[PDB]
């Protein structure tokens, strides 16, 4: 009927308000930190809303809804994954009010899809262009945008790092970018974080052997991919062991059985054998070691199935599998391979690969007590990250709440001036946009009212004026502070709450079980 | 545990039995509702029999189950008339439990309702008709096949099954001295086509299940041979299985099974025979070798079939493989395949035969509940033509019946000399329960068409006056071509009067308590 | 009393009453036992075959309901409905002391009427080509007017309508086949003149492949045939496996020269073929198709006549076809074997993409809706108005035919003609409009004499629907009544306890 529906739509939205209540003293860079304790008594001390969003866990309908909203949104832009839900909870508070009076949801949801249309037309007329077919505003968007997401001393530290990523011009400013595609960033422990460069081919870091002279040039990969392990016997003991006989057939055994399989495999060329990781192998046998040690030894273990991949991907072959194989598709490119240390520990080598259909490079950082590595990665990571956000449109703006008290205002101008019953709907998102500056007045330590109130005004009065800084602790103008935002970041994140919105709002009646 | 002593014992089994008779009170005549009914599973079905609901009912109640095994112990020689008797009994049950109240043994209504029940029947042996000949049971064939069957599966008529059904009784009745056999005549069912396609076998039909109708098979024989001779590798009642410890031991088996399936096509055709059918059978592995080649043949006629098989060719059998010749078998007239899907199995049809002992119906349909109401009504129409050859006596229906028994029974036992008033008035009131059930049953009044109808007998004469369930025109019986036996009449009489003196006679004490 | 069964069915017919018209209600299906599951629906049909009921009465509903979905199209929300209103009306109809067999009566003769005034209200004016295209144009409109999704309609709505008039009023449903693939966009359309497989063996195997000649041979490896060049295992050592095994490639590479002696280049089948006798068989020069699907071989030789060898028979008798040009082009994202080089346009499978699913059932409705409506009206055009015209007018014949029958039936009728003005009011209602204003203004329209009146779903007026351009078919109509008439008397004539 009537009643379980709207007590069904009720219980959703009382549950996506808790959902988004739980966590919102963290937006800006002066949030407050949260201490998650873990099911054995553990605690650990984070202040960021993804790490709380997919640590917890409960069960129901809007929460796993949101919970795949945040999802899609951190893996399509990849930045402000905390404000669709506090837009997500305001558009819902708005609905929840605007039901309680008596519309139906069809004239809502289209009220709510004129509105995101009209505020992404906005944003889009009121973002200026830039350029980027050359290297130097290129070079100065980097930096521009670059100086505004870490400390001083870790961005003077991580300007050589995102300086030489951002060298990669291999597309000629295309509609997409592949950033994801071709690069697998590795790491290494020892030696110094300062001994950085681009490498092309592969790299690896296992030892090959340790007998004579292992400087060859034979394809430099052996694809194999059959079975090497020893066949495995049915039981302990099949019989009684004690004097010979029984040790003269497991000697020869071991000694005169694999060792044929070893002939018959290395009378084909390239003698250049491996095998992948050593999870379900007990133990090699090393007589088969020592015979391989004559006519050029080669073996390259601890492989994993993405080195496998990426390998597969950057020289342009496909691995074969099956011990019947008479034909000749496993051969590679042979360059310059065999290479020392740079002067410290850990083995590392590198092959440039020359002459290869596929450029695909990669950089190799270094680091020490595993402190400056991984702050270096991610440093880098969400550097070609807002690199590819920046390629892949050409519109920008500034934040800091004044484009939504522009958004606000011009959704109120209009639902002042459009006829119809719609309208007050409209009015609604008028009153669901003012949200972000207050939240951000109110961390920073001021009155949010009066703040909301003068930037109203002055955005009323002289139309672009300033915003709500952080640092100073005032109202100061944008243009003297780096700091800017693409505006894909903003629209994407909209046209996504809007959806969710209208997705929870179509969905009602009951919810029958099994 | 307490004994019931007093009164108490017999007012529960006259309650229980009033429960049990309220069921089948309501579903009485041609206009009852569909009566639904579902086991453990999901299986939901609609009927309305009163031996079929009887038969699935949980009760609770010794006398219950004395009730419902008297019921279905006597439903053969009746047909269709299996709910009224328990309506009769309830209101005799009633009537007794009213009159005992003032103090009255029920030794002495026991006693009454028995010659309550014959005075009943006399009078019914008097008012009845026997005027028919060779005409009036073949003209009015069609008149009594719509009264039997009605308009319940199919609103338009049908006379090709009344016929064949009424043809496949009478050239056995009298050909075996005005009798007839009930484990002569079979009921088959088969879907398929439509309700009209019915046939009558004068001979023996035969169905084989084939598993491939895309194999090649084409018919071509004249005559027929009965063999008990292994004619193949035979299956002793034993699931034979890969049983060899060999590996050429098959190979062998199949040479071995090729030579004798050359040695058997050379010698029927040496021979002459054809299509020869014995008691034994292989796996379908032979019959398909046999069949690729050429001579089809298909084995699998393992159980009593065989039986009919000796009956429907003509002659006997061999003790012995070498004692066969051109004259030890037996001759056929018209012996092929028949399939009127050509694309499913063959059938074989007998159409040689000295005499007529398994003559049967085939039916065709389209679903489950129309194919059982057309055998239920095949049934029907079979038990009535028995009961009219077995005696030329009928009579009419409707409600008058028992009216002019109540007013017979009234008019001569109106004289009483201290008993022979109170248990037979209790016999005769309670008669008219059948005809305001009919009209009660319908959108009418009982009660005023009851007393109207009664006004109409005892006015003038001519008892063949009662309701109508079909809103026709006027209330006449002799009209409509409404019949009914009266043999079927007795029977239910002197059962309903069996059952209430068993009922009667068995209130003393109980056991278990 | 009587209850039990009619609340149960009734209740049954109010779970899907919000998913009627084009802006109906969506609602999830959660699932238990070890891993729950979430999805989004938008159709009857799904709810009602993701359930478990246990009530007789409601079991006998959803096998009928099930059973008019296998017959015609959508038929299933609109029939539940229908018979939830009979058995609510008749529910109150006996509690006011009525006969059933009256209520049975009335509803008979409510139902003859309503089939009468159908069949005298029946159009007839298609004598052109034109008239026939904007007829089917319109009638995959209104088909596909049920989910509103306005992102890519026409464009399907004119393939499926260019895919359905390439038959030509020829009377077949074997010939045009589907199938699922996903990847690309929507606004992505291929069109061939023949099929696609559905599984490729690699890229291993030559692909260059002359004069294309199909030869269906079922030569069975696994199957035990006649001459038996192998044997089975004994009981006395572990030596006699390798004997088996050189039997049995002795066996196949005998059968690979038979084949390839009888003359073939490629081989296609649809039995399970092992890793050696495939791999000798792409060593040997000729490709072969393993793991068929259960409906391609039998539609690729039921439109040229073939058959299969019936498991290794008459090799001379069964007849086999040839081809002309037959290659793999790389398409979409996948490689598939093409079917060119043909004279029959009869059969033909149109790939789609997209990102999205739920859509080769609705497209397979909607191909079924169109053939049946082009093999009914092959020279016999007969379609009626919608959007609730034709339920007013048969409201209106049963409300005037209950008018000059004294007696007691009557009652009977005009339930049944109130119960018949109830699809325009939900429909009305699920979209947000005042239904009691628009159904009173029908009614007075359809009174004062204009057979050509409906609402509007786009600004909520009334209007002519045969100036606006949509029509269905007439006899979904029919069947649907049919059957809520077949229903509703069934479930009516049980009263009685359920044992
Ligand atoms: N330098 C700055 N000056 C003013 N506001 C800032 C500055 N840096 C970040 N912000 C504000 O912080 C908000 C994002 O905070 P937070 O949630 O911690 O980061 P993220 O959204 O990337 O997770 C933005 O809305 C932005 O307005």
């Amino acid at each position: 009927d009537r009643d379980k529906p709207a007590q069904i739509r009720f219980s959703n939205i009382s549950a996506a308000k808790a959902v988004a209540d739980a966590i919102r003293t963290s937006l800006g860079p002066k949030g407050m930190d949260k201490m998650i304790q873990d099911g054995k008594g553990d605690v650990t001390i984070t202040n960021d809303g993804a790490t709380i969003l997919k640590q917890m866990q409960v069960l129901h309908p809007a929460a796993r809804m949101l919970v795949e909203l945040s999802k899609a949104q951190d893996i399509e832009a990849g930045d402000g994954t905390t404000s669709v839900v506090i837009i997500a909870g305001s558009l819902l508070d708005s609905c929840t009010k605007l039901l309680q009076k008596g519309i139906h949801p069809t004239i809502i949801s289209e009220s709510f899809q004129k509105a995101l249309e009209k505020g992404i037309e906005i944003l889009t007329d009121m973002s200026r262009p830039v350029e980027l077919s050359d290297r130097e505003t290129l070079l100065n968007s980097a930096t521009t945008s670059l100086n505004s997401k870490v400390v001083s001393q870790y961005s003077s530290l991580l300007s050589p790092m995102s300086v030489n990523a951002v060298m990669k011009v291999i597309d000629p400013a295309t509609a997409t970018s592949v950033d994801l595609r071709d690069i697998k960033i590795v790491k290494k422990l020892g030696g110094t974080i300062d001994d950085c460069e681009l490498v092309e081919g592969l790299v690896l870091t296992q030892k090959v052997s340790n007998s004579g002279i292992t400087r060859v040039e034979k394809a430099k990969i052996g694809l194999i991919q059959f079975c090497l392990s020893a066949p495995k016997t049915d039981m302990d003991n099949q019989i009684v062991v004690s004097d010979y006989a029984q040790m003269d057939r497991v000697l020869r055994e071991e000694r005169a059985y694999i060792l044929n399989l070893v002939k018959q495999i290395k009378k084909t060329g390239c003698n250049v054998l491996l095998i992948q990781k050593s999870i379900l192998r007990d133990a090699l046998s090393d007589l088969a070691l020592h015979f391989l040690n004559k006519m050029k030894i080669m073996v390259i273990k601890d492989i994993e199935r993405e080195d496998i991949e990426f390998i597969c991907k950057t020289i342009g072959t496909k691995p074969v599998a099956h011990i019947d194989q008479f034909t000749a598709d496993m051969l590679g490119s042979a360059e310059l391979a065999e290479e020392v240390n740079l002067n410290g520990s850990g083995k590392l080598l590198k092959i440039t690969g020359c002459a290869s259909p596929g450029k695909t490079v990669t950089i190799v950082v270094r680091g020490s007590n595993k402190l400056v590595i991984e702050e270096a990665e991610r440093s880098i990571h969400d550097a070609l990250c807002v690199i590819r956000c920046l390629v892949k449109k050409r519109a920008l703006i500034a934040g800091g709440g004044a484009p939504e008290i522009e958004l606000a205002l011009r959704l109120t101008e209009y639902s002042r001036t459009l006829s119809g019953m719609e309208s007050y709907c409209v009015r609604a998102f008028a009153d669901a946009m003012e949200v972000i500056p207050s939240t951000l007045a109110e961390n920073a330590g001021l009155n949010p009212i009066s703040t909301v109130t003068e930037l109203r005004n002055r955005h009323a009065q002289g139309e672009k004026t300033a915003g709500i800084n952080v640092r100073k602790g005032g109202i100061s103008n944008i243009l003297e502070e780096l700091v800017v935002q693409p505006l894909l970041v903003s629209v994407s994140a909209l046209t996504l709450a809007t959806e969710t919105v209208r997705s929870i709002l179509k969905i009602d009646d009951v919810v029958n079980t099994r | 545990k307490s004994r019931l002593m007093g009164l108490e014992a017999l007012k529960s089994h006259i309650m229980a039995a009033k429960a049990v008779a309220n069921t089948m009170r309501t579903s009485l005549g041609p206009n009852g509702l569909d009566k639904m009914m579902v086991d453990k599973d999901g299986d939901v079905t609609v009927t309305n029999d009163g031996a079929t609901i009887l038969s699935m009912m949980d009760v609770d109640h010794q006398i219950a189950k004395l009730m419902v095994e008297l019921s279905k112990s006597q439903d053969d020689e009746i047909g269709d008339g299996t709910t009224g008797v328990v309506v009769l009994a309830g209101a005799l049950l009633e009537e007794a439990e009213q009159l005992l109240d003032r103090g009255i043994h029920p030794i002495r209504i026991a006693d009454g309702y028995e010659q309550a029940a014959r005075v009943a029947i006399e009078h019914l042996d008097k008012i009845s008709d026997s005027v028919l000949v060779d005409i009036k049971d073949t003209e009015p064939l069609i008149q009594t096949a719509k009264t039997t069957l009605g308009s319940k599966v199919v609103n338009s008529c049908h006379r090709q099954m009344a016929e064949i059904a009424v043809n496949a009784v009478l050239t056995v009745a009298d050909m075996e001295r005005r009798d007839v056999d009930f484990e002569l005549i079979k009921v088959e069912g088969k879907v398929g086509g439509r309700l009209e396609d019915t046939k009558l076998i004068k001979g023996v039909i035969v169905d084989k299940d084939f598993s491939h109708p895309q194999m090649p098979k084409k018919v071509e024989d004249a005559k027929i041979a009965i063999l008990t001779c292994p004619f193949e590798p035979p299956k002793p009642k034993t699931k034979h299985k890969l049983d060899v410890t060999s590996v050429e031991d098959y190979k062998a088996l199949q040479k071995y099974e090729k030579e004798k399936f050359e040695e058997m096509i050379q010698q029927i055709k040496e021979t002459g025979a054809n299509l020869a059918i014995c008691q034994w059978g292989f796996d379908d592995e032979a019959n398909h070798l046999l069949l690729q080649n050429n001579l089809p043949a298909v084995r699998w006629v393992g159980g009593p079939e065989i039986e009919l098989i000796a009956i429907a060719t003509g002659g006997r059998i061999v003790p012995r493989f070498s004692e066969l010749t051109a004259e030890k078998l037996g001759f056929a007239g018209l012996v092929q395949e028949i399939s009127f899907g050509t694309t499913k199995d063959k059938m074989l049809v007998i159409e040689q035969c000295k005499n007529s002992r398994a003559v049967t119906i085939f039916i065709r349909g389209g679903n489950k509940m129309i194919i059982e109401e057309a055998k239920r009504s095949l049934h029907d129409a079979l038990c009535v033509i028995r009961n009219l050859i077995r005696d030329n006596r009928v009579v009419y229906g409707g409600g008058a019946a028992e009216i002019s028994c109540a007013l017979a029974v009234s008019q001569e036992a109106d004289k009483c000399p201290t008993l022979e008033q109170y248990a037979m008035r209790a016999f005769a009131d309670a008669l008219e329960v059948i005809p305001m059930a009919l009209s009660e049953n319908s959108g009418m009044n009982p009660i005023q068409t009851m007393t109207e109808v009664r006004a109409r007998q005892v006015k003038e004469m001519n008892p063949a006056l009662g309701i109508d369930c079909l809103h026709k025109g006027t209330n006449d019986m002799k009209q409509q071509h409404v019949i009914e036996t009266l043999i079927g009449k007795k029977q239910q009489i002197s059962l309903a009067t069996q059952m209430v003196r068993m009922i009667l006679k068995i209130d003393d004490i109980r056991k278990p308590g | 009393a009587r209850l039990t069964s009619f609340i149960g069915a009734i209740a049954i017919g109010d779970l899907v009453k919000s998913t009627l018209g084009p802006k109906g209600m969506d609602k999830i299906l959660l699932s238990s036992g070890r891993d729950a599951s979430l999805m989004v629906t938008n159709d009857g049909a799904t709810i009602l075959k993701n359930i478990g009921v246990d009530n007789p009465a409601a079991k006998v509903l959803v096998d009928m309901s099930r059973v008019q979905d296998d017959e015609v199209g959508d038929g299933t929300t609109s029939v539940t409905v229908l018979a939830a209103e009979l058995l609510r009306e008749a529910e109150s109809l006996i509690a006011k002391k009525i006969h059933p067999q009256t209520i049975i009566a009335g509803w008979r003769e409510a139902t003859k009427a309503a089939r009468e005034a159908l069949l005298s209200s029946a159009v007839d004016h298609g004598s052109d080509e034109v008239k026939f295209r904007q007829d089917l144009m319109n009638i995959a409109g209104t088909t596909l007017s049920s989910k509103l999704l306005t992102h890519h309609k026409d464009h399907f709505t004119k393939l499926a309508v260019e895919a359905v008039l390439r038959l030509k009023g020829s009377g077949n449903l074997e010939a045009i086949h589907i199938i699922k693939k996903l990847g690309g966009s929507l606004a992505d359309s291929y069109l061939d003149e023949g099929f696609l497989l559905d599984k490729k063996i690699g890229v291993n195997q030559p692909k260059r492949i002359e004069n294309a000649k199909i030869l269906i041979a079922n030569t069975g490896m696994d199957t035990d045939k006649i001459k038996i060049f192998g044997s089975r295992v004994r009981v006395d050592s572990t030596a006699k496996v390798a004997e088996i095994e050189h039997a049995e490639k002795e066996k196949m590479k005998e059968k690979v020269e038979r084949i390839l002696k009888h003359g073939i280049n490629c081989f296609i089948n649809r039995q399970l073929i092992y890793n050696y006798p495939e791999q000798l068989f792409g060593a040997a020069g000729v490709m072969a198709i393993e793991h068929a699907d259960f409906a391609g071989v039998e539609r690729l030789a039921l439109v040229t006549g073939g058959e299969i060898a019936s498991t290794f028979d008459h090799p001379e008798l069964v007849k086999l076809g040839s081809c002309k040009l037959i290659e793999e082009v790389m398409i979409g994202e996948d490689k598939l074997i093409h079917f060119s080089g043909v004279a029959l346009g009869e059969a033909c499978t149109i790939v789609l993409r997209g990102a999205t699913q739920q859509i080769l059932d609705e497209a397979e409705r909607s191909l079924h809706d169109a053939l049946c409506v082009l093999a009914q009206t092959v020279k016999d055009s007969r379609t009626v108005y919608g959007g609730g015209c034709s339920e007013m007018l048969m409201a209106h014949a049963v409300t005037q035919l209950a008018n000059r029958t004294p007696g007691k039936e009557a009652v009977a009728m005009e339930s049944y003609a109130k119960a018949l003005r109830m699809l325009p009011t939900i429909i009305a209602d699920n979209a947000g409009y005042d239904s009691a204003d628009l159904v009173a203004q029908l009614r007075a329209a359809h009174s004062e004499g204009n057979t050509t009146a409906g609402l509007d779903m786009r600004e909520g007026t009334i209007g002519d629907m045969a100036i606006l351009g949509i029509t269905e078919s007439f006899q979904v109509k029919r069947q649907v009544l049919l059957s809520a008439a077949e229903a509703a008397e069934v479930i009516l004539r049980v009263d009685n306890i359920i044992k």
